[PDB]
């Protein structure tokens, strides 16, 4: 129907563009430092906008900045891409938007850049609406109490630390101890959850981002995952804003929701790589702005900083549509120094920490969790009533082992019971251990806690327990895929142990055993 | 589906080739034609509204 | 009045007024922005010609320089009396719940106000009744006097404060304040209403019978300095009423390192941690409205968080400063279900001394703490070697020291939700009296787990001797 | 005269021309501090700078307006 | 092949490229003055490809 | 293009240029000499009415407050080509040897280039072979992978790049880009130059295969800073290229002091301990410029000197995040007389995975690791009981651990004139196999001692022959 084209044009730009000179706002660089500019005087800046400056001679693209300190006299624009091309003298239009970023069902699968250009090389993104950057928290009473659970896959985090839907779960841990590995476990473990999965890549590196980025192309999570970068390379402007736009990609994703596998998904989860460099690309932008230093020479308003980006994260009320958004951040202590500025800050703004040790990890212990010091203050909220139920005996024998961990190497050498506490300890320990993109469903980590705490691995020697579980669970899936079935159809009953979901996984439990030699 | 998501973005890559091709050739052929055409009437758009 | 902003760097602003009606310090000068979403500020210092620096207390993020700026003429107004009962406020006095706005009849005061003058002060120190047996015989209160809940996140110390409101409420007509300073938009904006609105001591739900203002986390370091000060300035109304007032504070160092944050953006010289300079000072000007003047009292129950375990760092130090008792709840007392889980012997209180509490007061508490001190230094003879080594004088030490231990458990009023057994306010004197009971004599015959919440040492007989 | 400004055009401005736009922008004060430059990159067009404010209706704008389909 | 399949749709559509062209041309300024040598003539001298 | 030298204040120095052709902001000053050579500093800040604020790249103890300056409109330009193979360069790519200067048809480009964006970015993780065994079996290279050394004073790790540079020469053709930051002159020329003219191939010495650009201690802080950026170009052609460059960096450590030096005396805030704000993202651009695209890839080594055992450093701390894999040297090590005193422990790698480097590969080096580990667990055992009271089975554990510990020392080529005998190079594949057998058990007839520097296990099994 080219007459619908032909009716749609012809009136548009006859009367429907304004043509009407008028005169917008510019200024004049007139100093630029370590990617910083400072526009003169350009007047009727909103305190954040984003800066043009239009291409000019020996450029033919535009580059952005962030205008963030507005003096007297001058507007100090941080810029988000490179300085080495902006020089003195060069006009510098104002735009009258606030950072945006494009949002929605078609920004799914695709590495993007705080700005929401793509950088996958896969074509422009497919949206309609914006959502603008840095919003106001959801408030008082739009939240709701944390109930549903995030089942992450890994059995320590799922039975000890619970993350619930809405929940901010800290993983606080130092140099290379799995952060990344349990971020990523937790992503590829929501395939069929119903969750949209955010990764920020705050700082890291473009070979490491893409290295993320191939292993969730390998496991097929990229029909559920959003992936931002800004990289070490990118001005510290854009890792500043990084989280910010993965925030808000969250946000409309527990607003509005997105259409994931046929259904609509108004549950997300966002990780933030590295709030610890993330703080530092807002230590370097405040320190060029020439803005007071304040302890460890960050800002005065990094707390201030990382709380607006972290209360963001909520589990809104049936009113306000019910959705979620569960906030992974990441941090890299030194030394395991958590009394440290970023450390103290994130832990007292968020509602648990999953403490991840050098010492553990380097133990040959791949989950390096220390589950000592790692809380969440959620609770059992955060669990389906199954894994509540049998995870109360794991957390008190645990305990108990840690307790009297002093007698490892003198475990034979003493009472019987005391013995038998250690030698439980140890095999439970032992069971914690996972390998690497292996995520456990619920139904599974209950079984085989049930299994644990119950006197059934007794038998068993201490080093096969990971091999039990892996052979006891392929048994499962292949052998009796009921039991796995009913475990999961009333994992949310209030008294799990009931007496035919007890009677299968015991009869299950007792065949594998008979079957199987240790 | 990977060879197929390559010659999808192959060909469109090519059409932002096409594209940018075209609008430098659009930019030198309206040099020539607004040359040939004067813009003696070019003040007067600028005082439409100031 | 009618300035016009000319700096924003961050949360801090820089506003020109003319050379009269120059804003004074704590002046809350107002920037008109979106549809009536003010942007309450608080001026901190005069510069120049007329400039005057500035706190957001707000997003600080839509403003642009040479916007229009209203000067209040006095600092932040928050509303006070019986209107912000069962409210929900944040630091600029606006309720954020759901119900609407107060409305311009209601009272609107200062929030920055001076402390009671040196007459109006107690020339003596008067106990205040908390009711809870443990805190009310190991750490009183003491009435116009702060205190510490040095508890571990989730041993009970919301249920204590429930209680302490439930208590004032009750007994003395009294009211509450809870001021969650920087405190989180969901285990303080939604953990909080919803136990505080299904709590109910008595027909009253505890929510209805105290004043809420929170300043979240999300919210600037100026909000998050200033959420104390508006507590205080809802909570003094009450106490001018003759009423007898308990203001609960969430994490007094979260307002001391607002403060820190707030120096810093001002650029003032770091001091000895890095904390304000006018850390004392700051401290002062909250803490010291909480004092026991003639018309009426406002105590006060402050949770802090001591940075990695220093109590000599300089804001626990400075918070130390102003403390008149300590209460350490502690999670063993809970894995063993006492309700108060608090550990005797951590606890402490200034008022504890023979001339205020009186000589028994004094003498109970001394005999208890010296033996629970007894049965923690046989924790190693007990778990080493086992009971047949405990010597003779020794062993009825431990063995009070257990039916101690339970007999400070209580049936809170607002526990009956819990587990179910009624409520109980056992008077100081009635503990004195029943702990003095338990150690000079009766006690022994009956076995312990029958000391299992329970109130005075009469409740526990007749009830758990038939 | 108390503001500066600045003027681009496509061509080289006739004298005439030169005057009229002089005197056309009467709005603020007449005939003020204007320096006219070429920049003959530019098409068929007209950027006038006042004070802090500009005015772009050049064709490269609509071209570049155009170009934004990519 | 989408590489060889490409540059036969380029050259292929070509002539289609310059009637778009021809369309952006005339609204290129939306204008032309009569007293030219046609905006076809210019797309013609930089048909280029 | 033509400026004046307003001030200069020790290496940093402040020119003005007309306000119409104010140099970019990483453009060359280029002031020139009376004896005819010139100073090349660089602009940094383009602050007030053309005034740049730029470092020296040189002495400057020779010029007045007025010279002109020439600006080079380009940022600092090295040549690039075969031409410059095989010679030794600065900062500003001058030959510094004696050879002549080169030419002006070579090609020149700037500096600061910008990393290979995120879709050239391989993701194949190929092993990339270099000959030092206890580095192919305890954490072996990637191709665009960062490799990196620590611990320092005294542990050999400019001899292990010499050692690997000599040895992929031997490999390939292995042209390495050798890139001395802050190199002492003593280390970094006449020993680097000896070693590589003496090491020969083909009667072509390894020398004339790679390129040096040696930044000097006592060059300005500059001129240290930006010697790394000058070796990224070098190598950066090569990998434009389709060649398989490898990049070598000396003491990255004093990359970051150097950055840190430039940032103090530029006036920029200082950060963290006194180090420069910018520490994150110097480390970025230099390091990202380092990985294996499509077309090439740059493959790197890069040396590190944490101060005393503080990997908490600032410069190590830096520099962790942007390795795939590292190296941890040892001084206890070195006292058992080890060419690599490598540390197996504690020296990781990001392909030690099952399916990168074969699936042999990773079982038989977590073996070797758990083997070791078992020794560190008895080592007290074995020191006051002499392997008294082992389990036996254990004394062969003990044993093959000693008998591994030994044989990870390997004869380096490059430490041909300290004391060792002629080095060998053991091919990875070719000596896995060699640990396969050990650990088997093939030596556990074989003396101690007999493993000590020989390579692969058939040449310590032919050394027991004798
Ligand atoms: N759960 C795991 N199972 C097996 N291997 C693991 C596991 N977690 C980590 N690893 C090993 O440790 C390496 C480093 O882990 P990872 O990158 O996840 O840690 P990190 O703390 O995020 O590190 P970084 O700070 O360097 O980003 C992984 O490449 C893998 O080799
Ligand atoms: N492979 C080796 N063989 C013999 N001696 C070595 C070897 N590697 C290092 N050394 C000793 O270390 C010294 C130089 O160490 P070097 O490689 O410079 O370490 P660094 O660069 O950290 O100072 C030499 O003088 C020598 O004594
Ligand atoms: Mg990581
Ligand atoms: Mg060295």
């Amino acid at each position: 129907i080219t007459e619908e084209l032909i009716a749609r044009l012809k009136q548009g730009i006859t009367s429907g563009v304004d043509l009407q000179p008028r005169q917008v706002n510019v200024g004049t660089v007139i100093a630029v430092g370590d990617g910083v500019a400072r526009l003169s005087g350009l007047d009727q800046v909103v305190a954040s906008e984003i800066v043009e400056f239009p291409p000019k001679a020996g450029r033919n693209e535009s580059i952005y900045g962030i205008a963030l300190n507005l003096e007297q006299d001058s507007v100090a624009a941080i810029i988000l891409g490179d300085d080495e091309t902006i020089e003195e003298g060069d006009m510098v239009t104002s735009t009258g938007r606030v950072i945006s970023v494009p949002v929605g069902q078609g920004l799914l699968g695709r590495v993007v850049n705080p700005l929401g250009q793509p950088i996958d090389g896969k074509g422009p993104i497919v949206y309609e609406k914006t959502r603008p950057i840095e919003r106001i928290a959801p408030g008082v009473i739009t939240r709701k109490s944390v109930d549903t659970p995030v089942q992450t896959g890994i059995i320590a985090i799922d039975a000890l630390i619970p993350i619930g839907r809405g929940q901010r779960e800290l993983i606080i841990g130092d140099r290379q101890t799995g952060k990344t590995a349990v971020a990523i476990d937790t992503i590829l473990n929501q395939k069929g959850q119903g969750m949209v999965c955010i990764y920020v890549a705050i700082g890291q590196r473009r070979a490491q981002v893409a290295q993320v980025v191939g292993t969730l192309e390998r496991f097929g999570a990229m029909e559920y995952t959003i992936v931002v970068s800004a990289t070490a390379s990118e001005s510290a402007a854009l890792q500043y804003i990084a989280p910010y736009a993965g925030c808000a990609m969250g946000e409309e994703i527990m607003e509005n929701g997105v259409m994931l596998n046929g259904q609509l998904v108004k549950d997300a989860l966002i990780v933030y790589d590295d709030l610890s460099k993330h703080a530092v690309a807002y230590r370097q932008v405040s320190l060029l702005l020439r803005r007071p230093p304040g302890r460890e020479a960050y800002p005065g308003d990094v707390f201030y900083l990382h709380s607006r980006l972290l209360e963001r994260a909520a589990r809104l009320n049936e009113e306000y549509g019910g959705g979620s958004l569960t906030a992974l951040p990441v941090i890299e202590t030194q030394a395991n120094d958590v009394s440290a500025y970023i450390p103290t800050n994130v832990i007292s703004i968020t509602d648990g920490q999953i403490y991840l040790e050098s010492d553990l990890f380097n133990a040959g212990q791949r989950p390096a969790l220390n589950v000592g010091i790692s809380v969440s203050r959620v609770g059992g909220a955060a669990q389906t009533r199954a894994m509540r139920a049998v995870a109360g005996k794991l957390k008190g024998e645990l305990a108990q082992f840690r307790d009297l961990a002093a007698f490892a190497q003198f475990a034979s050498d003493l009472d019987a019971t005391t013995k038998a506490q250690i030698e439980r300890g140890q095999r439970l320990q032992e069971l914690l251990k996972q390998p690497q993109y292996q995520p456990l469903p619920v139904e599974d980590q209950v079984a085989v806690l049930y299994a644990a705490t119950n006197n059934y691995l007794d038998d068993v020697p201490v080093p096969l327990i990971t091999k039990w579980r892996d052979d006891f669970l392929a048994f499962l899936r292949t052998a009796h895929p009921e039991v796995r079935k009913l475990i999961y159809d009333n994992r949310l009953d209030r008294k799990f142990p009931t007496p035919e979901v007890k009677e299968a996984l015991e009869a299950a439990i007792k065949e594998f055993k008979a079957t199987s030699n240790y | 589906a990977q060879a197929e998501q390559e010659r999808i973005r192959m060909l469109s890559e090519a059409k932002s080739q096409i594209a940018d091709l075209v609008t430098l050739t659009a930019s030198r052929v309206l040099g020539a034609e607004l040359q040939a055409r004067g813009h003696d009437a070019l003040i007067a758009e600028s005082l439409a509204a100031l | 009045a009618k300035g016009v902003i000319q700096e924003i760097i961050g949360v801090v602003i820089r506003a020109k007024f003319p050379e009269d009606e120059v804003p004074e310090i704590y002046n809350a000068i107002e920037i008109p922005l979106g549809n009536g979403d003010r942007l309450v500020c608080e001026v901190q210092q005069q510069l120049g010609n007329g400039v005057v620096k500035a706190v957001a207390m707000g997003s600080t993020d839509g403003l642009r320089r040479g916007l229009e700026v209203i000067d209040t003429g006095r600092p932040i107004a928050v509303p006070v009396g019986p209107a912000t009962l069962g409210r929900v406020f944040n630091v600029l006095g606006d309720p954020i719940d759901g119900m609407g706005p107060i409305g311009p009849e209601v009272e609107r005061r200062p929030i920055h106000r001076d402390p009671p003058s040196f007459e109006e002060q107690n020339t003596q120190a008067q106990i205040f009744e908390t009711g809870i047996k443990v805190i009310d015989l190991i750490a009183p209160f003491t009435r116009g006097g702060k205190t510490a809940i040095f508890g571990g996140a989730g041993v009970g110390k919301t249920v204590v404060i429930q209680e302490l409101i439930a208590n004032i409420a009750k007994e003395q007509s009294g009211f509450s304040v809870f001021a969650g300073v920087g405190e989180r938009s969901r285990e303080g904006n939604d953990l909080i209403h919803e136990m505080k609105e299904a709590r109910i001591d008595e027909n009253t739900t505890v929510f209805d019978k105290t004043v809420m203002v929170f300043g979240q986390m999300n919210e600037p370091p100026g909000a998050r300095l200033r959420v104390g000060l508006t507590a205080l300035t809802m909570a003094e109304y009450f106490r001018d009423e003759g009423r007898d007032i308990l203001l609960f504070i969430d994490n007094i160092f979260r307002f001391v390192q607002a403060g820190s944050e707030v120096s810093s953006l001002l650029g003032r010289m770091p001091s000895q941690v890095g904390y304000q300079p006018t850390l004392g000072t700051e401290m002062g000007e909250l803490q010291e409205r909480i004092t026991s003047t003639k018309r009426g009292s406002i105590t006060s129950m402050q949770a802090v968080y001591v940075p990695a375990d220093d109590y000599t760092d300089p804001a626990p130090a400075t918070v130390f400063s102003h403390l008149d008792a300590t209460i350490s709840l502690e999670r063993s007392i809970a894995e063993r279900a006492i309700f108060p889980a608090v550990d005797p012997l951590a606890s402490t209180s200034r008022i504890l001394d023979p001339n205020i509490v009186g000589e028994e007061h004094y003498r109970v508490a001394q005999e208890v703490k010296r033996v629970l001190q007894r049965y923690k230094d046989l924790k190693d003879i007990i778990a080493i070697l086992g009971m047949e080594e405990l010597s003779d004088e020794d062993k009825l030490t431990v063995q009070r020291a257990r039916k101690i231990e339970l007999f400070f458990s209580q049936p809170f009023t607002v526990a009956q939700q819990f587990t179910g057994r009624p409520g109980k306010y056992v008077p100081v004197k009635k503990t004195v009296e029943s702990f003095a009971r338990l150690l000079n004599g009766e006690g022994d015959h009956i076995p312990e787990s029958f000391f299992y919440m329970q109130g005075d040492f009469d409740d526990v007989l007749a009830a758990y001797e038939a | 005269r108390a503001v500066d400004a600045s003027v681009t055009s496509a061509i080289e401005l006739s004298a005439e021309q030169k005057e009229r736009i002089t005197r056309e922008l009467q709005q603020r004060y007449g005939d003020v501090h204007v320096t006219y430059h070429v920049d003959p990159t530019l098409i068929g067009g007209l950027i006038i700078r006042v004070g802090d404010q500009v005015l772009d209706n050049s064709l490269r704008a609509r071209l570049s307006a155009i170009q934004r389909v990519l």
